[PDB]
């Protein structure tokens, strides 16, 4: 069961806030290498040298791909699994996926790294956002009621209902720097970078494509015209 | 897990050298102080059993039982580790190959299994660097490069990562770490 | 605005 | 060129520490003898204006004129470097490094430059190895790995080669260099 | 410059072998053979893979590897001020008589970089390297006596090996070449004559 | 024959 989340590809904000997280909590182990920083800069609106003082680590140039000093063979040795290519998870897995996934990491001893995931269980990956989410664990906590779709919330004070299950991800308080909340929009700014890392188009080709389909519309007309006539 | 109320009383004997806290003085004793239970523990394991070898420690931890050092490491990973500072003359460089490793030498960078912040993985195990001794961090880089320590299991992570690493890319790298936070 | 959102992780304490 | 004949006789204070006919007993002091002439007249030169640092040298050239260190060269090259012998348990990994270089990691292999028999290339300056006693190769390798010895020139020759040589690696070449012949 | 003649027999595999061992041993310090591969110079020059491995693979590669070296171009370049072109078509962008007389014609040049000068290659970037073979030659060249192992004519071998091994490694397929063309050339001869006759025979 | 052809140059001398 993943968690929707609705993102916002013209959010620039966002779209910085999650390069930002990107570059630094997940260029360690994950390259984009099929993204160039300078592409990434120009599409998030960040100056060229400000990306180069603040996102680029690696010592590559402004035009140079994101790519890391972790070796696919040596990374696979280490964690058990390679750490795939991220400039196109967001294609491969859905942005649905990616915010379920890096919200759903929980301690379990039993695993290599002391952590499993609900949506990708028994995955080689190891919890890097702990320090932000802080620890999450499969406990009890309050989960609003729900009979055959009946969702229960508060006629007054507009929250939810709850009633406690026991079997939920609950995060240990005190434990993280952000709160759910804050946690939340760090992941869907990190998810909406990765959508536009996938597809860095995207904005230029609905545009494109809304001139196309004017374009052909009037073009319709006209053959239709000429065709409906001369038929006569 | 283990007791961090009685790993205070039970870690009495090691803050001679790690300090009361774990926040050792002296540069050549590590910081215990905010490392990861599980990193604590693996180390006085392989440090009990010769996996990890402490000439300091010899006989230190062989009358203390699971327990106590399960204690004594959520003691000391209940504490918070006291950031130093990085030498100005090195921290560009030392920055440089923790945040971004070595694309061409193919070193990965320092970040992803340690955190940005160096707080390290305590679930998985990966040690808080962060404000850890340059001393210590030095001495285990180049531990890890020479092979004399291999208690970082099979797969050889650190020694493989350490062997990409030069003395000047140590000292950069223990002198940023020394400041990281 | 965009350097404080871009602002890296890792803070180093440098002597001086 | 210098003249052998007269440089035996300005030789003779050099053979307290490297020998009377340039093969040094001591591991630490380097052999002359069969050494490249435009070699050793570079590391005179460079040992004189301070571009190589012999502190056991401090003072021993400033005195000889360039006629003298050339007819110094001159008689050292004359001779012939003896041979010692390789560690058994270091001979493979040295031999494979002096042969072969190290393809993944860009490493040359010695035997380019070096002869492969490790005579060095006397008129391109390349210096003779094969014989030469491994505790010396093994420290001029580290010089060169660490940035301490740089009169290899602009282009940083060797102090490239030996930033991809581990000490692992600098021991096991240098006992085959001392066995090489 | 005027060059000389070598008569260079591919078919000679002990010629082709010493040659082989002379560039794994002198030449692949500096320069890759990297087109071609250890497993198939072992199978033409009729050298058992073991044997292959253990005296001419010096790199730690496999039989099947190309003959890749440690010195990266970039370096080679930067050291040298020329980098050490890969060797494995040199034969056919030189020729063998260049070879022959290129490697040969190394004298001493205190002027240049490394104190040597070429006369087939003036100013060339070389070391020269088989100075331990040849000995010291100096300029008309002429080896100084007791200087080098090898005489003139023991030296003319060893290049002369040298250089077949070169001139089958730019081309492998010759004598696979010679022999498929004979075929083939036969079977045109005998289609020619079939040809001819039907055409002799409609355009009556 | 083909052994002795390919003799590598370089000669190492080793402990017993
Ligand atoms: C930002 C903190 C990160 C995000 C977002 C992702 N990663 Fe990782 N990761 C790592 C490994 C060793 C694996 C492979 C695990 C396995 O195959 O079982 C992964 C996997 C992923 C995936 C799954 C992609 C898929 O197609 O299945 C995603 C979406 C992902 N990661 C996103 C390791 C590491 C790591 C080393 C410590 C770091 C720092 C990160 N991952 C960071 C992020
Ligand atoms: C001085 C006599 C010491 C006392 C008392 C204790 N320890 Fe210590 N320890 C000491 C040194 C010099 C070192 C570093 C060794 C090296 O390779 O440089 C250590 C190391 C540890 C570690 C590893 C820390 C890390 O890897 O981050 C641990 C976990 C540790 N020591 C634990 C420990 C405990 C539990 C002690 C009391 C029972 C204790 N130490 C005492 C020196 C000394
Ligand atoms: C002991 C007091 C020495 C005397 C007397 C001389 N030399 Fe020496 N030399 C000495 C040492 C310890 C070293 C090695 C330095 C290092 O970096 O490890 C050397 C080295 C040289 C070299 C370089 C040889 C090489 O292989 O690169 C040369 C050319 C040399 N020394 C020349 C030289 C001459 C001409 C001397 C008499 C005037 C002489 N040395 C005396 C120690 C000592
Ligand atoms: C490093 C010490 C070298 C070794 C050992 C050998 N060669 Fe070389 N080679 C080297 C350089 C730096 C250059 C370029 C010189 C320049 O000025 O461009 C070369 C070039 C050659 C060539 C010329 C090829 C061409 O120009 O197309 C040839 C034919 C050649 N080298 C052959 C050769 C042989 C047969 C060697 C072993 C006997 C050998 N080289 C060793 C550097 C080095
Ligand atoms: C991937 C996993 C990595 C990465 C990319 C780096 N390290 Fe770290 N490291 C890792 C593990 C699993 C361990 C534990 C070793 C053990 O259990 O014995 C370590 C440990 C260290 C240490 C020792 C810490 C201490 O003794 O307190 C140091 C100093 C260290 N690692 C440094 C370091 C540096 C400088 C890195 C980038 C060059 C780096 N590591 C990367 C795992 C991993
Ligand atoms: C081509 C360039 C090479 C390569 C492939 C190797 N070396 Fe050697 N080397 C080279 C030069 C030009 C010099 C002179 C340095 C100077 O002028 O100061 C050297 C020198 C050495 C030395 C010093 C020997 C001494 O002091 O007597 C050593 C020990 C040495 N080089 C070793 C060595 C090794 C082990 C190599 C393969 C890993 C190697 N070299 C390759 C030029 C070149």
């Amino acid at each position: 069961q993943l968690d929707h989340v609705d993102i916002d590809l013209t959010d620039k904000a966002a779209m910085q806030d999650g390069a930002r997280t990107f570059a630094n909590y997940c260029m360690g182990c994950h390259s984009a290498k099929f993204q160039r920083y300078e592409r990434v800069a120009t599409d998030l609106g960040i100056p060229a040298d400000l990306m180069m003082e603040k996102l680029v680590f690696t010592g590559a140039k402004i035009g140079d791909h994101m790519d890391i000093g972790m070796k696919p063979a040596d990374a696979k040795t280490w964690f058990g699994a390679a750490p795939p290519d991220l400039t196109l998870v967001a294609r491969v897995r859905g942005t649905d996926w990616l915010y379920s996934y890096l919200r759903s990491f929980y301690e379990d001893p039993k695993r290599p790294w002391g952590v499993n995931n609900v949506i990708f269980p028994n995955v080689g990956m190891p919890n890097v956002l702990a320090p932000l989410q802080g620890r999450q664990v499969i406990g009890c906590k309050q989960v609003q009621v729900v009979e055959d779709g009946k969702k229960q919330f508060d006629p007054l004070t507009g929250t939810p209902l709850t009633h406690e299950a026991c079997d939920q991800l609950t995060v240990v308080p005190k434990t993280g720097e952000l709160n759910e909340a804050q946690f939340d929009e760090k992941v869907k700014n990190l998810v909406t970078f990765l959508a536009y890392s996938a597809n860095p188009n995207k904005l230029a080709s609905e545009r494109i494509g809304t001139y196309v389909l004017l374009y052909l519309a009037f073009f319709f007309v006209f053959a239709y015209l000429l065709k409906r006539e001369y038929w006569k | 897990a283990g007791d961090a109320a009685a790993g205070q009383a039970k870690a009495a004997v090691c803050g001679a050298c790690h300090g009361a806290d774990g926040n050792s003085p002296a540069p050549n004793f590590p910081k215990l102080a905010g490392q990861g239970e599980r990193y604590l523990l693996k180390q006085m394991h392989d440090i009990k059993d010769g996996k990890r070898t402490v000439l300091e420690m010899t006989g230190l931890l062989t009358n203390l039982s699971d327990q106590d050092l399960a204690d004594i490491a959520a003691y000391f990973a209940s504490q918070k580790m006291s950031v130093g500072m990085a030498d100005p003359n090195l921290v560009a460089q030392g920055e440089a190959l923790f945040r971004g490793g070595k694309i061409a030498e193919g070193m990965p960078a320092c970040t992803g299994c340690h955190s940005p912040s160096g707080v390290g993985i305590a679930t998985a195990g990966f040690p808080h660097l962060g404000g850890q001794h340059a001393t210590y961090v030095a001495k285990q880089l180049t531990d890890f490069r020479e092979g004399t320590r291999t208690n970082d299991g099979d797969t050889k992570i650190m020694q493989s990562i350490a062997a990409k690493l030069s003395n000047k890319d140590i000292a950069a790298i223990s002198s940023y770490i020394q400041g990281l936070h | 605005a965009i350097a404080k959102r871009l602002e890296p992780v890792g803070k180093v304490c440098v002597q001086g």
